[PDB]
């Protein structure tokens, strides 16, 4: 009983554990289609600089 | 001589009378202490899994 409820636990663990991964990655400021363009040209724009 | 060894034989089975009143005491010992585990088990290790 012990055996298999402990198999049950660790999975969802684990699922819980990828889930909050995924969740901060999809989170980051940088995937955001609405990041407003910066006012300051960015320093490894080259292009701009130049 | 047969007077002989049945006295022989009587003291034979005498020791193993004592040797099984010990056995069935630790034995009664061991079947009490087996339910206790029992119990201390199911307290320590399968009562929490609910509210992980």
């Amino acid at each position: 009983v012990y055996r298999e409820l402990g198999s049950i636990v660790q999975e969802l663990k684990e699922s819980g554990d990828k889930l909050e991964e995924r969740l901060t990655m999809l989170s980051d400021v940088n995937l955001l289609s609405a990041s407003k363009p910066r006012s300051n040209i960015d320093s490894k724009d080259l292009t701009s600089h130049r | 001589q047969n007077i002989q060894e049945a006295c022989l034989l009587l003291d034979k089975k005498q020791k193993h009378i004592q040797i099984l009143i010990k056995g069935n005491s630790s034995s009664k010992s061991q079947i009490r202490r087996s339910s206790v585990e029992a119990q201390k088990y199911v307290q320590d290790k399968l009562l929490p899994w609910p509210q992980e």
